[PDB]
RNA sequence: ACGACCAGGGCUACACACGUGCUACAAUGGCGCAUACAAAGAGAAGCGACCUCGCGAGAGCAAGCGGACCUCAUAAAGUGCGUCGUAGUCCGGAUUGGAGUCUGCAACUCGACUCCAUGAAGUCGGAAUCGCUAGUAAUCGUGGAUCAGAAUGCCACGGUG
RNA sequence: GGGUGAUUAGCUCAGCUGGGAGAGCACCUCCCUACAAGGAGGGGGUCGGCGGUUCGAUCCCGUCAUCACCCACCA
RNA sequence: UCCUCCUAAAGAGUAACGGAGGAGCACGAAGGUUGGCUAAUCCUGGUCGGACAUCAGGAGGUUAGUGCAAUGGCAUAAGCC
């Protein structure tokens, strides 16, 4: 039990602690169990060490685990001055892509008195 | 104690010969190693913490004893005799029965390595670690309902330059900074 | 790249912009439109922009890359 | 000259209260998988099959038919077998990141679409206001016009009760 | 200068043998028919200041500041 | 009323409706004894810890703790264990 899935719920479907997780989601969760070979309908197959752990490699073209933010929290750091557009918008809270503030902006804005 | 033949060329042998020094005592050595587990937290209901305790007595040389304070200036309204930690320390012969498998061989699960390496060291083991963020393996009585523990170090050696004393680190699960 | 592939400099500013490097003892540059594109490897060059009302004097740094006249720098405060 | 020509700009510039809508708040529901029963229209560098490349938007190669015939074109709700253990969740998806596909002088501001990650609200709505006496309130799916790219509004059509 | 009380929401005021910040009005926003009433929601607190003790003081205790009530006497 | 410091001029004695404060109890443990040990504060390193308790070291060494005001001592530790 739990030896790919961080959670304590092991009797059950193979999407739970295996999809939204360290640089894995549904496309990537079935590439590393093609990796494997292995069977995943109504529960995943009760497995070993050294069966899918060994297959990790399979599956990391990737930013995963450790490395799943480390070199874009100081790459995202290259532009910071107040004049660049994208600049001043990774130095704020705001969106680079551009919204609309008016009407229709509260989730950016929150909640309201 | 089964596993400390080992001491007389995978630590500090390489750094013994390159001074030429013919005792180990001219080298540095642990003075004591400490696994100390905090209990200051205030975010639930006090109620399985001793059998967090007892999920370090599955690993430590010695049980955790159940520790008084010397403060009672806090805001947690505290007497004296308040529970703070676990006083957990090791010396000579059950250090030896440690590192038998604890962060010298128990974990398969090695990283592809991107420069994270032991830090701020100066003169007397001056490297102080807990563990980060979860991957999961193996326990005793781990199908609880209980947040993942590990532990958290404190080592003391015999040194004046940690620097120097590098190989002292060799038999580790952990590298040192080049 | 992804708005139909190559940009293209309106013919009234590509006219003008080597003409800028080389600006010579001359006033910088005016330009009217905020829509034209400027060439990420454009260094060294003083421009003059007009945003309604006023003329925004600007340098072209190795910062700044393949903009328009609007985004590159601030042509009004404004809010 | 507030006339008219000429070029750039404005009409989604932001502060706060909405009128009418919409995906929903979970199980009168989702997730997975197979599967029944359609009308009305559009088609002269059109509609574009079969097949293929690309994670994919889309694009390549070229039949069929100038169109009761070919092509747009695998109706959905429903139906059958598994699953969820009622919780902001296997729910839900504003976000957040790196790169594309398509169009147009024009996509900062101010467009439609996509891949893999990544992430917060929402718990049936305060006084009150509105719809139907039966194919009626409610609800599911397909087209068309304007048109370079862009509607959830407009106009037709069929399913369930 | 002195005695006795007050100090908390804009106003009117609870919480006073040790922490839990609150009620009715008021204001803003909203519902009905024109203005209220009626029914909901929301905003915002050096809880006056300095010390004593205590983990902690709107609270207890001493002492300031500002206001009300009564005094400031013999010649 | 009982206590710390000054008032007080270095003997002894000592005044003031002289100047600053505490006490009205507390602990059978906070007492007895043998044996052992060494705190604060700052900094560096351990965060799942929400001003302050807490793990290891470097700097320091009755500056912490010593039941209370205040005075003074305490490593021989009266300190904590």
């Amino acid at each position: 039990a739990r030896i790919a899935g961080i959670n304590i719920p092991d009797h059950k479907h193979a999407v739970i602690a295996l999809t939204s997780i360290y640089g894995v989601g549904k496309t990537r969760s079935k590439a590393i169990l093609a990796a494997a070979g292995i069977a995943e309908d109504v529960k995943i197959s009760e497995l070993s060490e050294g069966q899918i752990d060994t297959l990790r490699d399979e599956v990391a073209k990737f930013v995963v685990e450790g490395d799943l933010r480390r070199e874009i929290s100081m790459s995202i750091k290259r532009l910071m001055d107040l004049g660049c557009y994208r600049g001043l918008r990774h130095r704020r809270g705001l969106p680079v892509r551009g919204q609309r503030t008016k009407t229709n902006a509260r989730t950016r804005k929150g909640p309201r008195k | 104690a089964k596993l400390h033949d080992y001491y007389k060329d995978e630590v500090v042998k390489k750094l013994m010969t390159e001074f030429n020094y013919n005792s180990v005592m001219q080298v540095p050595r642990v003075e004591k190693i400490t696994l100390n587990m905090g209990v200051g937290e205030a975010i639930a209901d006090k109620k399985l913490l001793d059998n967090a305790a007892a999920d370090l007595a599955a690993i430590s040389g010695q049980k955790p004893l159940i520790t008084k304070a010397r403060k009672s200036v806090a805001g947690f309204k505290i007497r004296q005799g308040y529970p703070i930690g676990c006083k957990v320390t090791l010396r000579g012969e059950r250090m030896w029965e440690f590192f038998e498998r604890l962060i010298t061989i128990a974990v398969p699960r090695i990283r592809d390595f991107r420069g994270l390496s032991a830090k701020s060291f100066d003169g007397r083991g001056n490297y102080s670690m807990g563990v980060r963020e979860q991957i999961i393996f193996p326990e005793i009585d781990y199908d609880k309902v209980d947040r993942v523990r590990g532990l958290d170090i404190t080592i003391t050696t015999t040194a004046k330059s940690d620097e120097e004393g590098r190989a002292l680190l060799a038999a580790f699960d952990f590298p040192f900074r080049k | 790249r992804s708005l139909k592939k190559g940009p293209f400099i309106d013919l009234h500013l590509l006219k003008k912009v080597e003409k800028a490097v080389e600006s010579g003892d001359k006033k910088p540059l005016r330009t009217w439109s905020r829509r034209s594109t400027i060439f990420p490897n454009m260094i060294g060059l003083t421009i003059a922009v007009h945003n309604g009302r006023q003329h925004v004097p600007v340098f072209v740094t190795d910062e700044m890359v393949g903009h328009k006249l609007g985004e590159f720098a601030p042509t009004r405060t404004y809010r």
